[PDB]
RNA sequence: CUCGGAGCAGAACCCAACCUCCGAGCAGUACAUGCUAAGACUUCACCAGUCAAAGCGAACUACUAUACUCAAUUGAUCCAAU
């Protein structure tokens, strides 16, 4: 990671992360399953359905992904007709 | 289970003659 | 000025053993997949064939006999040349079907062995039950 | 009040009472309720759409044979056997 | 619990075993059960029409 | 570590020295028959019956019914054997059986069954339906007097009441035609109760009909202690049980305490418990006959509630327990995106402070 | 890693929807024509092999 | 939010309301440099409007 | 040098050696091995992997039938072809 850029002296974003993960404003990260497009001919339908799921990351991964991205990516966005709009805010979450 | 009094209730191969090719 | 007759408990208690069964919401006993026969039924037709007699039982999954027809009964035996042949098995089906309708039993499962199912006796006994009104399959449980 | 309502037609009035007899109370009022939204507006809009659907269905007089529900299939067999137990008087 | 084990008649291997057993001999196997805790549902007064 | 068995272990009496000489099952059906017998025996280990079998009381059920009829077994057996010989002697009978064209007359079978095994079959079926458990708190009786209840439907048809056959409230609008075999000078009491109908109290019943001091079998001449009320099973409440209990009175009895005003349209007054009623009159009264049917709601029940009972109709609904979900966690690792929907109250977009 | 006895092929629906699925067939056997469920038309339709994806 | 701003005098309903009046009343904060294209009117609060 | 079964490791789980043995890198039958979805398991992390009620759509008139038989029978990302 570049903590202080030579031109601006500012922390940089790892763009590899942006290409693979969606960050919900609540702090959750959404990813796709590895191998979900690989050798489908030898995989069962149950396995293939699991591979198509959009799944959440754990705390440790979430902390790493937060460090590898700048604050711009953590802002609240209001994209029109956003598919993931509902998932940005948690509900009935105790601790 | 071994320790329990019901140990071996499912034994069945002593009731059948051994098979030899 | 409340009406005394309109005093109704918030929850209705129906103690009829058949109520949830007749609504097809009662649990069937699922499982037992590695053994025979299945337990997933409310009522089953069970036919007992002996050297001398033919008996057919309708019993609940809990093991209570509901209705029965046997060639041991004088009412049936007096009209039978033989109590052990195909005619006796067909007659038992006809008698049992009538008793089932009078008891309110319109559905049951029949769980024959492969040789029993292929036999002419059991085929004639099944036709008698279906002709008599009883359906030998049970409606599926409603889970939702 | 369904019977008094003059904005609905008389034949339609009489056919709605039969089809939706389970929604008419002792006083004769057809009661419709919607609780599917957070907003009173949408709840009222759904209730009003139900009224408009009832009148459309009654006037349409559809003769298309609808597919039998599973709960109805069992009742059909049960009704058949109840008719099969019906007897006639020995000396009428 | 421990229950009497009767195989399916279509299960050729198990059926062969039981037909070779000596008369009066019953096989036993361990079974695992779930005793339902709650009822399927309750009738509740919904209206007074 | 080992523990000795607490009793005889299965497959212990088998002699394993002479295994080759011991007889084998050889058939699936012979093993299954023995296996079913073994399953029914009591065991000292844990069994399915222990956890799922209904817990019957150890003491036997008290019999409160009429004495068994006395029969000469020798004479009966002689006559029965003679009849079979005559039937088998007929050549036409043998050919019909051999060619599988013979049939039994169902009407005659039912008539003989009603005289012989009918009562025990009715008792078995009444026990299964829970009538003895609810009406008499587990006490059983053999219905030795056949009772024939039929609801006149139309002018040319009847709806017979047997033992759990379904009869609709519309068919039961008027009192049924009750006929039983009774000697001259005897007295009888006929009641109709709804075991499941009661709305306010779970254990109570509704006394739909009560006829007392019936002379012989002339039901019309009996005293109308309680007038007839058609069944009113509430919508969505399920299938109810209505039982006709015939009683044989040793002597004339006074039912002034049980007298209900004519007409009786107060559900509080209709409230009735058969056990309490029989207990006070047990000394002079014995259960004789039994019939019952199964009744669910129909549109005629609305008429009963609105007009006869002058009350609003109670509607019920079968409500299932709410679905279980584990406690929501801040990071649901490896769970699909629909995890969040499981814990969402509403489906409409929320904007918070904005 | 072994003698190639089977091959993977693309079965194309004859309904004109364009829905395709991949099936395995013996190399020496004739082209497969199968009755397979087509989600686009929501009923079972005849499929015909068009191409060989790879050797299995 | 719109009703709350009107009740407190921060937005005047006697004149035409637009983005300028909403911004001048501190009702909404628009960020054109963050690809904001204006305000979307959302139904929350319709029952009490 | 990866994967599976057995012993060491006797009875919940786990457990090493250039320890002791045997295997795998497929094949065969389906062509609804369609879709969707509670609740769980998990090779000690992650990745990956595993089992599934109900439901939709089918099938069905009893071929131990609706998550095929089989123990392992296998390869991430980028990229390329389409
Ligand atoms: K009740
Ligand atoms: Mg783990
Ligand atoms: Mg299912």
């Amino acid at each position: 990671l570049t903590y202080f850029s030579a031109r601006k002296g500012k922390r940089k974003t790892v763009k590899a992360v942006i290409d693979r993960f969606l960050r919900l404003h609540c702090g959750l990260w959404v990813r796709r399953k590895a191998g979900y497009k690989k050798k489908l001919w030898k995989k069962t339908p149950a396995r293939k359905k699991r591979l198509r799921e959009f799944v959440f990351c754990n705390k440790t991964q979430s902390k790493l992904l937060d460090k590898m991205t700048t604050s711009f990516w953590k802002r609240r966005n209001w994209y029109v007709d956003d598919p993931y709009q509902k998932y940005h805010d948690r509900t009935n979450l105790k601790v | 289970y071994k320790t329990k009094p019901t140990h071996g209730i499912g034994k069945y191969k002593h009731l059948i003659k051994a098979e030899e090719p | 000025d409340p009406v005394e007759n309109e005093a109704v408990a918030p929850e209705f208690t129906n103690r009829n053993p058949r109520n949830l069964e007749l609504l097809s919401v009662a649990r069937k006993e699922r499982g037992w997949r590695t053994v025979f026969p299945s337990r997933e039924f409310w009522h089953r037709l069970r036919v007992i064939r002996t050297q001398h007699h033919v008996e057919a039982l309708v019993e609940h999954q809990n093991g209570k006999v509901v209705v029965s027809a046997s060639t041991r009964e004088w009412a049936i035996k007096k009209h039978l040349y033989s109590t052990r042949n195909v005619v006796a098995c067909e007659s038992i089906g006809r008698v049992l079907a009538q008793r089932c309708l009078e008891a309110g039993i319109n559905f049951m499962v029949y769980q024959p062995t492969p040789w029993e199912a292929a036999s002419d006796s059991m085929k004639r006994l099944q036709s008698a039950m279906t002709e008599g009104g009883v359906v030998l399959r049970e409606p599926q449980r409603i889970y939702e | 009040h369904l019977a008094t309502a003059e904005w609905i037609a008389e034949p339609v009035r009489q056919k709605i009472a039969i089809t939706h007899k389970n929604k008419i109370n002792r006083l004769g009022e057809l009661i419709l309720t919607s609780e599917s939204s957070r907003y009173q507006f949408r709840n009222l809009a759904d209730c009003l759409q139900k009224i408009r659907d009832m009148i459309t269905e009654a006037s349409q007089t559809p003769k298309e044979p609808t597919k039998e529900d599973v709960k109805l299939h069992r009742i059909r067999i049960e009704n058949m056997n109840r008719e099969r137990l019906r007897q006639k008087r020995i000396h009428s | 619990t421990k229950e009497v084990y009767v195989p399916h008649p279509r299960n050729t291997e198990a059926v062969d075993l039981i037909t070779r057993l000596p008369k009066g001999a019953v096989l036993y196997k361990t079974f695992v059960h779930v005793v339902p805790a709650k009822p399927e549902g309750t009738f509740k007064l919904v209206a007074m029409l | 570590r080992r523990t000795p068995p607490l009793g005889p272990m299965p497959n212990s009496d088998i002699d394993l020295s002479n295994l080759e000489r011991l007889e084998k099952y050889r058939s699936f059906d012979r093993y299954r028959r023995r296996a079913e017998q073994e399953a029914q025996a009591p065991h000292w280990w844990r069994t399915y019956r222990e956890y799922f079998g209904e817990k019957t009381d150890p003491k036997e059920k008290i019999d409160i019914g009429l004495p068994p009829p006395k029969v000469s077994r020798t004479q009966q057996l002689l006559e029965r054997k003679q009849a079979i010989q005559e039937l088998r002697a007929n050549v036409e009978e043998e050919r019909a059986a051999r060619l599988r064209t013979a049939s039994v007359p169902l009407d005659a079978v039912r008539a003989e069954w009603e005289r012989t095994c009918g009562p025990y079959h009715k008792q078995r079926l009444a026990e299964y339906y829970g009538l003895y458990r609810d009406l008499f708190h587990g006490a059983t009786f053999v219905p030795r007097v056949p009772l024939h209840v039929a609801y006149a439907v139309g002018e040319d048809d009847l709806m017979p009441v047997y033992c759990g056959n379904e009869v609709t409230p519309t068919e039961a609008a008027q009192a049924p035609e009750v006929t039983y075999e009774a000697e001259e000078g005897s007295l009888w009491t006929l009641l109709l109760t709804s075991l499941d109908g009661h709305l306010l109290e779970p254990d109570a019943e509704y006394l739909h009909w009560l006829l007392t001091n019936i002379p012989g079998n002339r039901v019309a001449e009996g005293q109308v202690t309680c007038p007839y009320l058609p069944p009113f099973p509430a919508r969505g409440s399920g299938i109810h049980r209505l039982a006709f209990l015939l009683f044989k009175q040793d002597q004339p009895i006074d039912f002034s305490e049980d007298a209900r005003p004519s007409p009786c349209y107060q559900l509080a007054q209709r409230t009735f418990r058969t056990f309490d009623f029989y207990k006070k009159h047990q000394e002079t009264m014995t259960p004789a006959g039994l019939s019952f049917f199964q009744c669910r709601w129909d549109d005629s029940v609305t008429y009963i509630f609105h007009q006869l009972l002058d009350m609003r109709e109670p509607v019920f609904e079968f409500v299932r327990p709410p679905p279980y979900h584990p406690k929501q966690k801040r990071f649901p690792h490896r769970q699909p995106l629909r995890y969040l929907d499981r814990y969402r109250d509403s489906h409409e977009p929320t904007y918070g402070i904005y | 890693k072994s003698k190639s006895k089977n091959i993977l092929v693309r079965m194309v629906s004859e309904a004109g929807t364009g829905f395709c699925f991949n099936t395995k067939r013996n190399r020496l056997r004739e082209k497969l024509t199968l009755l397979h469920y087509d989600p686009v038309v929501k009923q079972r339709v005849l499929f015909v092999e068009k191409k060989k994806i790879r050797s299995l | 939010r719109l009703q709350y701003l009107i009740d407190l005098g921060r937005v005047d309903p006697s004149q035409p309301i637009d983005l300028t009046q909403l911004v001048n009343g501190r009702g909404v904060t628009i960020q054109p440099l963050k690809r904001d294209y204006g305000v979307q009117l959302v139904e929350e609060g319709a029952d009490t409007f």
